[PDB]
């Protein structure tokens, strides 16, 4: 919203953790996706979010951590400071990868 | 592609924030960017360090480690002779091919494990050790990764 998702629908912005300032993902990497995903709450039960940042690959990350599995799911943390889940991956789609805006700052 | 080359690298050996949800499932690898030379890097990180196996470790454990980087605490006796264990292991299950790295790592203790041990440690086994000033873990991964790009680029022509 804003200078915020171009006109092909990428991320115009560096996205960062929102704790530490950790690069995860470059301008350009991303396209915005408003699907559905439970996030388990960053502390301490979660949120439905409808905001994210779709990667293709898990080598497009600039920096990122993922957890072990949960069923067929891993989340996605900051590699920096292990703070998450920040994002989701199911096991299932090889290519698809969600960040959370909710999650995450925007430089 | 967004990158030159991917390295995987495994990081072995005993020796602050909060996210308890994620303390409770546990990292499985982070994927990290650097630069060396003007060419941008890709390193997929699994760490265990400061873990104990409970499994017996496998040629499955090593398989498609690129490099594997050795700590232990110079304070620590028990965690040198730890990394002693450790590079027996790897000459068995993992790659004759993978580069190693031995890190004699550690603010706030007495040095129980003398430099010149590390170095004939690295000499016996014929891989380089570092400790770690303004030289970290940080630099030893840049020279662990410069070790694995100078002889990945031969290879390929
Ligand atoms: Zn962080």
């Amino acid at each position: 919203q804003g200078h915020m998702v171009s006109a092909e629908g990428r991320n115009r912005k560096a996205v960062l953790c929102q704790r530490c300032g950790s690069r995860v993902l470059q301008p350009g990497t991303a396209l915005f996706s408003r699907r559905q995903l439970f996030l388990p709450s960053m502390r301490k039960d979660g949120d439905l979010l409808q905001e994210h940042w779709l990667v293709e690959d898990m080598f497009i990350f600039e920096n990122v951590g993922f957890t072990k599995d949960v069923g067929n799911i891993k989340f996605l943390v900051c590699a920096d400071c292990e703070i998450g889940p920040i994002g989701w991956h199911c096991l299932d789609d090889k290519n698809s990868f969600y960040v959370a805006l909710e999650r995450v700052s925007h430089e | 592609k967004t990158y030159d080359y991917l390295f995987k690298l495994l990081l072995i050996g005993d020796s602050a924030f909060n996210s308890t949800f994620i303390s409770t499932i546990g990292i499985d690898f982070k994927i990290r960017t650097i630069e060396l030379d003007g060419k941008r890097i890709k390193l997929q990180i699994w760490d265990t360090a400061g873990q104990e196996r409970f499994r017996t470790i496998t040629t499955a454990y090593y398989r498609g480690a690129m490099g594997i980087m050795l700590v232990y605490d110079i304070t620590n006796e028990k965690s040198f002779d730890n990394i002693r264990n450790w590079i027996r292991n790897i000459e068995e299950h993992a790659s004759a091919d993978v580069e190693k790295m031995i890190l004699g790592n550690k603010d706030v203790d007495k040095r129980q494990v003398s430099k010149e041990r590390g170095e004939k440690l690295a000499l016996d086994y014929g891989i380089k050790f570092m400790e770690t000033a303004n030289i970290n873990v940080e630099n030893a991964f840049f020279t662990l990764a410069r070790d694995i790009k100078a002889k990945m680029d031969k290879n390929w022509k």
